[PDB]
């Protein structure tokens, strides 16, 4: 079951123990919000 | 934050657009008024104006 479906065998668990996904969602975050604001103004550090 | 921001800036953009195609729109007709009328001769010169 584990190997097919591991779907009701394993229990709801933390994004934090993804490799990388809270970064991710970080990065596309702060992403956002940078986008919003140069729009207006205050001036940051461009992401990338 | 971002969106409303987004928002705000865009509204900003559309007064600016519509001000200065306004603007556009009375500064020429205000030259072509200019350029139509003008300086016309006085009574002694000629009868007509």
């Amino acid at each position: 079951k584990l190997l097919s479906d591991p779907a009701s065998v394993i229990g709801p668990l933390a994004q934090s123990m993804i490799t990388g996904l809270t970064g991710a969602l970080g990065n596309l975050n702060t992403a956002i919000n940078q986008i919003g604001d140069v729009l207006v103004g205050t001036v940051v550090t461009p992401i990338n | 934050s971002a969106i409303s921001n987004v928002i705000d800036w865009f509204n900003s953009l559309l007064n600016f657009q519509d001000t200065t195609t306004s603007n556009q729109i009375n500064q020429q007709n205000f030259q072509i008024a200019t350029l139509a009328s003008g300086i016309k001769k006085q009574q002694w010169e000629c009868r007509y104006s």
